[PDB]
């Protein structure tokens, strides 16, 4: 089973004879390519959405809004900026200092990626990227201590830099240029970053996705193998979200379990053939 | 309007550079901040020791200097402007033009 | 001195706004603006000010209206979001404070089992009149639905179980005029017959217990309530008779 | 642009970071040693102690010294450069080329 016709159709045939899931299921696949995830959500209105992330996306926003720039959309655009990526909660600006002084006579923007920025450090870098001294943004890791510090490896590679490890011998008072990641973009609003066009090299990439498809037949099932190929879709497909639309909530049980199923059976068709 | 420091005291006011200046070209800072440095405003007698005499101070007036912020300084509002009264012990360095 | 008026970040958020309507700008600790230093043009300016035990009250701004209509106008990105009403209420009331003005309806009854029942039939009509300006209205008395029905008639489906199906719902569209006539004792059969002889507005007064027109009556039912009351209906009595078993707890 | 220090005071710039190879047996760890050394930038005048006049410092200028630091050393910033500045009895030996 190849062609977008098949999948639509085992699509609709396991979905109950519901053809608009059949169509979109396909069309999904068809969009984030394979590897791509797609996932479904109980939906605001009455009719069915599919949505599509291209690329590496993660949901975390600006940490001050006074980072914006180029609003409306309350969004900050970093154009070819520095990526930094550290493993640590950032509280003063002393051990932040070295590489940011590097970076503003590089003449590029910065991006900051850690557990978390403390008052002191945003402080001081809001102040600064207010004045006009430099353009820098800063963001938290992805997801929970091993989910983020394993996906902060996923971005450094995509990005071509190097995650700063105190718990290896890096500090980061002591932080190079080349530890940095480069980008083409990156943007950022309340909800969600984007890293568009990282300058990682595709041998890093392909090696990563290939070291994360060892993780993928690991003995437990469902979030591992769904939260696993997500970061996959992140450094090479994209992800995907199926929105069910109902009119009540009952419907939207009977309609969203229709849906998994027929996203299990396109999927089970796409491997063992039909 | 005029105070007049004693023994090994000396009264300066200090200028605000908005700190740091860190630690290049040119950043700004939040935390651990405040002016270490100042323009001597007068100065007293001097030292006595031992009653050799009374040697004064060999930080001269009018100097800009460098200067340790301990509690061993306190500040205090003449009119229309605040200035700090320190001893020379508390004083590190001078600044020479 | 007062407080600020709202919980922390909403009234932070706020705090713009007394700003930017009274001419002043507000003092934040986490820029590089320091709490110590400010000056008299930093201060806003108003008419006059009143205050009590309860509220804080500015009788005007002193700004110009071009920056202040702009950020009416710019909080209205703010309104449609997934928080649905619990941001429009204090939102729209942000705009109202800086625009508009706020509004409260003290309902009167001799006692406690009226006041309920009665601020329950204001709060309805409040509900009703919203959604009578938002998505318009249609005749009442249930003649909304019997008419479009009669539009129906020719609608027809895939297969005969279909068709029985859409007839199905046609005739259960006469459920509520029927009703509301049959509370008043008297033949749903009749009444809907002569109601369906008619055409265009012509219904029955239940109240009068006499036909008539009924938008001329004056009986309004906002099309939101029947488009909504009628969606929600089939979407759960359509499942509901698709029930071959029934699975609970024992006795 | 040089500024002096007064009195038994000496300002002194940090030496470098890390660990040697020490034979080879040595390599960069996490374990921090911070600034042992550092080489002279200026020096006062000298001591006064109960009578006993200016007694000029032991240490030229130019000299790689060892020091313990403690809160008698303080951090200063001069010439957008970070710099120490100590007492010359919390100066430790020096050691020769
Ligand atoms: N005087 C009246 N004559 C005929 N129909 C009426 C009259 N008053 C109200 N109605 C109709 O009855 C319905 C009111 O139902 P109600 O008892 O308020 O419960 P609900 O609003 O929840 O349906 C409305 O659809 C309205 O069109």
């Amino acid at each position: 089973c190849s062609d977008s016709k098949a999948i639509a159709q085992v699509g609709t045939i396991s979905a109950n004879s519901d053809e608009t899931v059949g169509k979109l299921i396909a069309e999904a696949m068809d969009k984030v390519g394979k590897e791509g995830v797609i996932t479904v959500e109980d939906g605001t209105g009455l009719q069915d959405e599919l949505d599509v992330v291209e690329g590496m996306q993660f949901d975390r926003g600006y940490l001050s809004p006074y980072f914006i720039n180029k609003p409306e959309t309350g969004a900050v655009e970093l154009e070819s900026p520095f990526i930094l990526l550290a493993d640590k909660k950032i509280s003063n600006i002393r051990e932040m200092l070295p590489v940011l002084e590097a970076v503003a006579k590089a003449g590029k923007p910065l991006l900051i990626i850690a557990e978390d920025v403390e008052g002191e450090a945003l402080a001081t870098l809001v102040v600064n990227t207010m004045r006009g001294i430099v353009k820098v943004a800063a963001v938290k890791a992805p997801g929970f201590g091993d989910r983020r510090k394993a996906m902060l490896q996923d971005i450094a590679t995509l990005t071509g830099g190097t995650v700063i490890s105190e718990e290896i011998g890096m500090e980061l008072e002591k932080a190079t240029l080349e530890d940095l990641g480069q980008a083409k973009r990156v943007v950022i609003n309340k909800d969600t970053t984007t890293i568009i066009d990282g300058v990682g090299e595709e041998a890093a990439i392909q090696g990563r996705v290939a070291q994360i498809r060892q993780q993928i037949e690991e003995a437990t099932s469902d979030y591992d193998r769904e939260k696993l190929q997500e970061r996959v879709a992140k450094l090479a497909g994209g992800v995907a979200v199926i929105k069910v639309g109902a009119a009540t909530e009952v419907e939207m049980k009977e309609k969203k379990a229709r849906v998994e199923d027929a996203l299990h059976a396109t999927r089970a068709a796409v491997e063992e053939g039909v | 309007m005029n105070i007049r420091p004693l023994h090994d005291r000396v009264i300066v006011k200090r200028k605000e550079v908005e700190t740091k200046s860190a630690g290049g070209i040119v950043l700004t800072g939040s935390a651990a901040a405040k002016s270490t440095r100042g323009e001597v405003l007068a100065v007293g007698n001097g030292r006595i020791l031992e009653n050799g005499e009374v040697k004064p101070l060999d930080v001269k007036v009018g100097d800009i200097v460098i200067f340790n912020d301990g509690y061993g300084v306190k500040s205090e509002k003449i009119d229309n402007e605040e200035v700090l009264i320190m001893s020379e012990s508390d004083i590190l360095a001078i600044v020479e033009a | 001195a007062v407080k600020a008026p709202g919980f922390g970040d909403r009234r932070k958020a706020m705090l713009q706004d007394i700003a930017t309507l009274t001419g002043g700008t507000v003092i934040s600790e986490e820029i590089g603006m320091e709490l110590e230093k400010a000056t008299l043009e930093d201060l806003g300016q108003a008419k006059r000010v009143v205050i009590n035990k309860d509220t804080t009250t500015i009788i005007d701004g002193v700004g110009e209206e071009a920056a202040i209509q702009g950020r009416v106008a710019q909080i209205r990105q703010q309104i449609e979001e997934a928080t649905s009403d619990y941001d429009r209420e204090k939102l729209q009331e942000r705009v109202a404070k800086l625009a508009g003005g706020v509004a409260v309806i003290k309902v009167g009854a001799a006692t406690e089992v009226e006041m309920k029942e009665k601020k329950a039939r204001v709060e309805d009509a409040l509900h009703a009149t919203r959604a009578a300006v938002e998505e318009g209205v249609v005749a009442g008395g249930g003649v909304a639905l019997i008419r479009v029905a009669s539009k129906l008639a020719d609608l027809r489906g895939q297969n005969e179980d279909q068709n029985v199906g859409i007839k199905v719902a046609l005739r259960a569209m006469e459920a509520p005029l029927r009703q509301i006539v049959l509370n008043c004792g008297e033949e749903p059969s009749v009444v809907a017959n002569t109601v369906k002889g008619g055409d265009g507005n012509y219904g029955y007064n239940a109240a009068t217990e006499e036909y008539g027109n009924m938008i001329d009556m004056g009986i309004l039912d906002p099309t939101k309530v029947t488009r909504s009351a009628l969606q929600y209906a089939a979407s759960v009595a359509g499942l509901m008779i698709t029930t071959e078993c029934m699975v609970t707890d024992l006795p």
